[PDB]
């Protein structure tokens, strides 16, 4: 199917003529496009307040990256290292020793936080789901070296940005 | 008389970061090819790895991903347009129309998670599934998006000053066009009859009824009613689907190409295993090449990946809609104004990161 | 005294200086687009006494976004070296923060500030209009907590 | 006692002027559907004050390759003129009762041209350059439009003498009786002082800076000024020789309200002129004047000539 | 008619907001004077509010304390100044105030959340968390032979 | 809503509206009460000339009527 | 949206189309941010029987 959206013959009968003649001179598709301007200006403008409101989001954003733990207190990350392999930028970095009882938490863990593009991948990636990326977007500097992350910031993120995250994943892990 | 452009202001590694990265690891770059039209990429580039697997999606999957490439589609010719009017003057169409785009954006973080870079079509099928109330968010923002439209229709159309400066400015024979490279809409502008979407209906395209907008002589004009077609057009795709959804799946029941579910990853091994082999190399797309292109909604996207037989690519180049419609500029600007020159890129869609490849 | 004096005149310039902040968006990637999202009828820019400008003579905060090649790195450089005093360049999104996910790439120079001297970087891919926005209240407050006449009276 | 007139004239249009700024930035957003400036005071009207200052305590640059002399000049006259251009306005009583008043506003609006020439030359710019002399060629091409319909309306005025007007049209509009040439009095003006659907003279994304081109804080605020200035003032012709309102001498402040309510809204329309319509191009630009318009001046221009001795109603010129 | 309801609305503003010198804060604190129902208050001094007639995005918002964790803020409003539990409703990313469904009890959550830090003495430094590698020598101590 | 324009467009108008005002006021102080006597041609400003010269004070603002001739 | 009836008359007569019903931005009818759980199907090869992978 197809459709034209150009060809049209205009009618040409005196009226037909007077019409367009009276178009050009007495300026009415203009004053049309004046018309519905007037019906712009009387009406409620659609401006979000900030920092007083906030664009809705959903229960799915990605965006700082906080390490969580466990109910008991224990870190989530198992050093299983399947984050790096599909880190698309390479951001994260990860590297664990023995720890004193055994258990194995990374010696570092630095997402170089001005690397990733907050895929989800590496939340997708995680088999105990320790790096999540939290709801704020709100963490702007002025040096380039915050930016870059470690593991006591990422597991300050986890701690500070704790109750959220954990409602949302729990709202929505039905999905994943 | 003479205008070639001097581009590489955002010349990027794009294939030649591809072959050292693996499929999935790949799906970022289509995602930020373009950044302008995000979710069509990820059409192509899915597309394109599917049919290297010899895989198909689910049914619903499919229905998804036509959903919101169409949702795109929208997304692309409100700003060609709009910024034409940027260009032409008009300062107050592209302010009313794109607080509109904030919904359709809005629907991309309730899905995805982020707000543009969606991330959301995969090999395979969509990752995940659409949040229970989604689409009825579609339906309430597309019963007024018509409205909306209009306003752009009023005032960015019959405006006798808008009209002149997309008239006549600039126009492109038959053949001409054509042998160019020029695809999708740009031909579709200048007469041409052909379309992606029904000459090679790619996903679940043969089931949906719309009418490809063809033209008059091929102007800055005619190709401006093309796209705004497009969209009211683009608005029976979305409704058709809409009132389709079927009770399927998400993703395909391959686990080998496909991640588990999360509820299986933590209890079965297979899922466990599977999980992680695809996420530490991925599946392994048999040898091969393939060029699958689709309509994207600027021209003709397609991906030229090659397979080594291996868990990554070997060489991506891509068809970049933007790149063979600039390669048209020389011949496109024959004979025109200086002031005009930045309209004749606004009846086309150059779209710095994507021309270069 | 004196030291009253010029701490209300500092606070004078430094309340138009966070007011009328006049960008250069210099964003070429999809950086740029989710920019005028805080340009939107949703998020004003105008709101906050700023209006995009161009003419770099007239302005004063460079935002500087999307993907930094070798190739627009002269440009770059040269219209930074145009802005007039006071200015200041804000690093949106992960490439032009710090090169981002185009990092090891052979034609990206990792990050902006090896260019111009940042002043705020805001982080992103693309960065939520929302949080670019924040970036500029941090910016406006960061003008807030200047001692230019201090400086120069207690030199 | 006088200086006081002279300083009770001057700085309100200063800051009517400032203002428009903040009335335009913001007429435009409802326009397209936004706020503008509201964060900075009450409903941002401290905004103009952060601003203006803002833009004389920013480093004023000088070009290298800048002629000081001219690029210190170009600003001056620009502003100089404006100024002086607003003492001869019928408003009530008006300042300076020049008999030939309107010759004076046609004089001075005919020297802002060599504000936008020399600074366009001065900057010695290729952008510049090319801004200029297309800037200037439109300006003055205006010019015979805007004098013939001007000498269509006051020959039934009687003279150009600027308060007899409100002698003239006192039962009626001065429109309703010229409505062929109030729009087309009206469009020309938009030509002249540079503004959207005629903003050919600034193309914020084609010519970047227009004119203004290398104008930072100092000169430019005066062009930027200067151009709000005129915007202003041209209602005020308009709302003179067009729409007008009655002088009962015990009262002057009813012609005041009056005068000043028709100079605001004839002011947002201007604004409001500037959100919907697409900027045109050079060609037709010129096109429509010479082609379009300067037939239909002269043609009414005849009919206006000979209209009152059709008729027997000439005006008398005293 | 419709004319008097709507001042009626404008002066019922200053009533809502505790006289004059209460609105005449918000207008200029918040720049937002509007009259909604408490829906909750944090531990912080930030009142929120929330008003169903108003369009999505504005159908909550807050104005914030003038005292947290020790930065003194009345035009110094900020957008990490929102604690984490209220940081849900304030986005609309969930339709429960905290006030009425608190947050699951842990140990490790942090008391008190934190404001945007950088550019301050407390602001964050990158450093390497790995011990060492290659260790070295050490001799017994006399120099030369 | 839209309302929040006319605070900008409020010292618009007042501050337009005091050139107009005042240049009539003092024209009303200077000249006596009554405006400001215009002279277009040679005949109104030969005239003042009378009146100036008439009034003694030489002001031509001030009217001496019946009671000053004799 | 909230404005009374003849301003109203004004934008609809200036506009000439109904855009009180058709308002531009959201209201109450979005669906509630707090959904009910979902319960995703299985796939087309969830089946625990004569299903290998060869198939
Ligand atoms: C010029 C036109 C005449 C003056 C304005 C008339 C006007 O606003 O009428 C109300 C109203 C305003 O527009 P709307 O979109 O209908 O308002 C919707 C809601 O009622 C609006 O709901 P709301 O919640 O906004 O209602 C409260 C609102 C109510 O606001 C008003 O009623 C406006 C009047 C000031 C209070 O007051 C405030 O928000 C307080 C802040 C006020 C800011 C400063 C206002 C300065 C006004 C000018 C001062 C002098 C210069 O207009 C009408 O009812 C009809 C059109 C105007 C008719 C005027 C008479 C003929
Ligand atoms: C007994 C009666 C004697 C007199 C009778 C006179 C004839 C009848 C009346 C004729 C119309 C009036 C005279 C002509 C006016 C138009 C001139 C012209 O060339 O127009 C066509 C011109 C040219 O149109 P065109 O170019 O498409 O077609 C003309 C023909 N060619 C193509 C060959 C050139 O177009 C315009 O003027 C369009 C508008 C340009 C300006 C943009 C801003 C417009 C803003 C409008 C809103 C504000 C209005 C304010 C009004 C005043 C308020 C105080
Ligand atoms: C009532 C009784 C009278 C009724 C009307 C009678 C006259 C009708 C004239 C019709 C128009 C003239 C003929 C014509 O069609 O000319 C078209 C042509 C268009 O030129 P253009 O737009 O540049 O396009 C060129 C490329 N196609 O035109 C041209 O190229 C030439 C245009 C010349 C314009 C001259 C304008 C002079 C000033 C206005 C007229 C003043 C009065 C003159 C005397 C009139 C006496 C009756
Ligand atoms: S964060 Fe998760 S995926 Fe990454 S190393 Fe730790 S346990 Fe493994
Ligand atoms: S979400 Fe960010 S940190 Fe995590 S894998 Fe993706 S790019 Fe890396
Ligand atoms: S930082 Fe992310 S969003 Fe910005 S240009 Fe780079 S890839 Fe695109």
């Amino acid at each position: 199917t197809y459709k034209f959206v150009n060809m049209r013959e205009p009618s040409m009968d005196m009226k037909s003529v007077t019409d367009r003649a009276a178009q050009t001179l007495l300026w009415t598709e203009l004053v049309r496009g004046l018309g519905m301007t007037l019906s712009y200006l009387f009406r409620e403008p659609a401006t979000i307040n900030y920092p007083f409101e906030k664009g809705p989001l959903s229960p799915r954003f990605r965006g700082e990256h906080a390490l969580r733990r466990y109910p008991s207190g224990e870190e989530r990350c198992i050093a299983c290292k399947l984050c790096e392999a599909v880190c698309p930028a390479q951001a994260i970095t990860i590297e664990a020793e023995p720890r004193a009882d055994g258990s194995r938490r990374t010696t570092r863990y630095d997402i170089d936080m001005t690397k990733c593009i907050y895929c989800g991948f590496c939340q997708e990636a995680c088999p105990v789901d320790a790096i999540v990326e939290g709801p704020n977007f709100e963490f702007s500097t002025e040096t380039h070296e915050e930016l870059l992350y470690n593991k006591e910031k990422l597991l300050n993120n986890g701690d500070k940005w704790e109750a959220e995250i954990a409602a949302n994943i729990q709202a929505d892990y039905l999905y994943r | 008389r003479k205008c070639d452009p001097h581009i590489g202001l955002l010349h990027r590694g794009t294939e030649k970061l591809i072959e050292y990265k693996t499929y999935l690891q790949a799906l970022p770059y289509f995602d930020r090819l373009d950044y302008v039209s995000m979710m069509c990429n990820e059409q192509a580039y899915s597309l394109a790895v599917e049919k290297l697997l010899n895989i198909q999606p689910p049914p619903r999957a499919q229905w998804i991903r036509v959903l919101f490439g169409e949702i795109t589609r929208l997304l692309n010719h409100i700003m060609a347009v709009t910024t034409h009017a940027l260009d032409i003057g008009a300062m107050t169409p592209f302010f009313w129309m794109f607080e509109e785009r904030e919904k359709m954006f809005e629907f991309y973080e309730r899905v995805s998670g982020a707000r543009m870079h969606a991330a959301y079509i995969r090999p395979g099928g969509v990752h995940q599934d659409l949040p229970l109330g989604l689409l009825d968010d579609i339906y309430e923002f597309s019963k007024n998006f018509s409205f909306r439209i209009d306003e752009l229709e009023e005032m960015l159309t019959n405006n006798r000053i808008w009209r002149n400066r997309t008239v006549d400015i600039g126009v492109v024979t038959a053949e001409d066009a054509l042998n160019y490279g020029f695809s999708g809409v740009m031909l579709r502008g200048s007469g041409i009859q052909w379309d992606l979407r029904k000459t090679q209906p790619y996903d679940v395209y043969d089931q949906v009824e719309f009418d490809v907008p063809i033209g008059s002589r091929g102007d800055c004009y005619d190709r401006y009613l093309c796209r705004v077609e497009e969209m009211r057009q683009s608005l029976r795709i979305i409704s058709q689907c809409l009132n389709k959804m079927p009770p399927g799946e998400i993703k395909v029941d391959d686990a080998k190409v496909s991640p588990p579910k999360r509820a299986e990853m933590k209890t079965s091994m297979e899922s466990l295993i599977h999980h992680f082999k695809l996420y530490t190399e991925g599946y392994q797309v048999p040898p091969g090449a393939t060029y699958t292109a689709i309509e994207a909604p600027k021209g003709e996207f397609g991906v030229y990946l090659v397979s080594d037989g291996s868990s990554r690519p070997y060489r991506c180049k891509i068809k970049a809609p933007g790149f063979a419609h600039l390669a048209g500029l020389d011949k496109m600007s024959k004979g025109h104004m200086l002031a005009d020159v930045v309209a004749i890129i606004g009846t086309q869609d150059i779209v710095f990161g994507e021309v270069d490849r | 005294r004196g030291e009253y004096v010029v701490a209300k005149l500092d606070d004078l310039v430094n309340w138009a200086r966070r007011s009328s902040l006049w960008p250069m968006t210099f964003g070429l990637a999809c950086c740029a687009v989710e920019m005028m999202h805080m340009a939107a009828p949703r998020y004003d820019m105008d709101r906050f006494g700023v209006v995009f400008r161009a003419s770099p003579r007239q302005s004063d905060v460079m935002i500087v976004a999307g993907t930094l090649t070798n190739k627009m790195a002269p440009a770059l450089r040269k219209v930074y070296d145009q802005m007039p005093e006071p200015r200041y360049v804000v690093s949106m999104g992960s490439c032009a923060n710090g090169g981002g996910y185009y990092h090891y790439s052979y034609s990206v120079v990792r990050g902006c500030d090896r260019i111009v001297p940042v002043d705020i970087y805001v982080p992103g891919c693309p960065p939520t209009a929302e949080a670019l926005l924040y970036g500029i209240l941090q910016l406006q407050r960061k003008i807030k907590r200047e001692k230019r006449l201090r400086i120069w009276y207690r030199r | 006692m006088f200086m006081i007139n002279i300083l009770s004239l001057i700085i309100p249009i200063l800051l009517a002027v400032a203002f428009l700024t903040l009335v335009e930035r913001k007429v435009l957003g409802y326009m397209q559907l936004r706020k503008g400036p509201n964060v900075v005071g009450p409903y941002g009207l401290l905004q103009p004050i952060a601003d203006a200052l803002k833009l004389v305590t920013k480093e004023p640059l000088r070009p290298g390759t800048s002629s000081i002399s001219m690029f210190i000049i170009a600003p001056i006259l620009g502003l100089s003129l404006a100024l002086t251009m607003w003492v001869p306005l019928p408003m009530p009583y008006p300042l300076i009762n020049m008999n030939l008043g309107v010759l004076f506003m046609l004089a001075m609006s005919s020297l802002a041209v060599y504000s936008i020439l020399w600074s366009g030359w001065a900057s010695n710019s290729k952008y510049a350059l090319i801004g200029a002399l297309r800037a200037v060629a439109q300006t003055i091409s205006y010019e015979v439009t805007l004098a013939i319909i001007l000498l269509s309306v006051l020959l039934m005025n009687g003279s150009y003498t600027l308060s007899t007007l409100i002698t003239t049209q006192e039962h009626i509009w001065m429109i309703f009786t010229s409505w062929p040439l109030a729009m087309m009095w009206f469009i020309s003006t938009l030509a002249e002082t540079n503004r959207a659907p005629f903003d050919l003279t600034e193309g914020e994304s084609e010519l970047v800076s227009g004119f203004n081109v290398e104008y930072a804080a100092g000169p430019f605020a005066m062009f930027f000024m200067a151009e709000y200035a005129n915007i202003i003032m041209m209602n005020a012709f308009t709302a003179i020789l067009f729409l007008g309102a009655s002088h009962d001498p015990h009262t002057p402040e009813l012609y005041t309200i009056n005068f000043v309510l028709k100079t605001l809204a004839l002011t947002i329309t201007f604004l409001w002129i500037r959100a919907s319509y697409p900027r045109f191009r050079y060609d037709q630009l010129m096109h429509l004047l010479w082609k379009s318009f300067l037939p239909l001046t002269l043609a009414l221009c005849m009919w206006h000539i000979s209209l009152p001795i059709m008729t027997a109603s000439i005006p008398p010129q005293s | 008619m419709e004319l008097v309801q709507v001042l009626r609305r404008g002066l019922q503003q200053v009533s809502g907001h505790g006289g004059l010198r209460g609105y005449l804060r918000v207008l200029f604190r918040a720049n937002d004077v509007r009259v909604g129902t408490l829906v909750g208050e944090d531990k912080y001094g930030n009142k929120y509010y929330e008003d169903n007639k108003q369009f999505f995005g504005r159908h909550r918002w807050v104005i914030y304390t003038t005292e947290m964790n020790g930065r003194d803020t009345f035009w110094d409003v900020d957008g990490s100044m929102v604690p984490p539990e209220w940081h849900r409703w304030l986005h609309c990313m969930t339709d429960d105030p905290p006030t009425t469904k608190p947050p699951t009890a842990r140990k490790y959550i942090w008391t008190n959340h934190k404001f945007n830090v950088s550019g301050t003495p407390q602001q964050y430094v990158p450093y390497s968390t790995t011990r060492k590698k290659i260790q070295e020598w050490v001799p017994p101590s006399t120099p030369y032979k | 809503m839209w309302f929040e324009i006319l605070p900008g467009i409020a010292v618009m108008a007042a501050c337009l509206f005091i050139p107009g005002m005042a240049t009539a006021h003092i024209h009303k102080f200077t000249n006596g009460g009554k405006e400001k006597r215009v002279a277009h041609f040679s005949y109104q400003w030969n005239l003042m000339e009378r009146d100036r010269c008439i009034s003694g004070v030489n002001r031509y603002h001030v009217t001496k009527g019946l009671e000053n001739i004799d | 949206a909230s404005a009374t009836r003849v301003i109203q008359l004004l934008r609809n007569w200036a506009s000439g189309r109904d855009l009180q019903a058709k308002l531009q931005l959201r209201y109450q009818e979005i669906s509630k941010r707090t959904q009910p759980p979902p319960k995703l199907p299985v796939g087309p090869s969830h089946k625990l029987s004569n299903n290998y992978y060869c198939t």
